[PDB]
């Protein structure tokens, strides 16, 4: 599909057995979730950008599906204002920026 | 209000 | 052009007459740019991001050249991490996601 700028890229994704509203974000490496109760084990991490940095939990091998676009990487949970998909995924299910 | 999500 | 995104989405821009680096971001709201000085007034503003709220000044009806893209608006000056490309701007040169 093709996303326009209008307004925030949103789009929905599947993760953990839930569905949630992202966006797409290439201003990001990582990608972030609001607060959630997924199982396994994760590792510490902190992330920086507008304002400073916020502590998160650090998942590997998460599933993750984005429009039908089957994903698999790491997933950081935390205290974000927004989900946020970043670059790590966006690779994977072959998105671009075009002008 | 504005928000912008750079992650350095 | 198409740009992937297993690199940052670094582009080189032009404002206020200089030449700058800045970083393609689709989940920006706004443009937001380093310290720097620009001609003309601005008023003070506050954004959000990830780590929290910052102080900026807003600069408006700002010439920007994007990749060699022509772009007119807002652009604000502040304690950002990095130069960024907000959708107000990536609008008006046509950029979109795609995948």
């Amino acid at each position: 599909p093709q996303i326009t700028l209008w307004k925030r890229p949103l789009v929905t994704i599947r993760i953990g057995g839930q569905l949630k509203e992202a966006l797409l974000n290439t201003g990001a490496d990582d990608t972030v979730l609001e607060e959630m109760n997924l199982p396994g084990k994760w590792k510490p991490k902190m992330i920086g950008g507008i304002g400073g940095f916020i502590k998160v939990r650090q998942y590997d091998q998460i599933p993750v599906e984005i429009c039908g676009h089957k994903a698999i990487g790491t997933v950081l949970v935390g205290p974000t204002p927004a989900n946020i998909i970043g670059r790590n995924l966006l690779t994977q299910i072959g998105c671009t920026l075009n002008f | 209000v504005s928000q912008n999500y750079p992650i350095v």
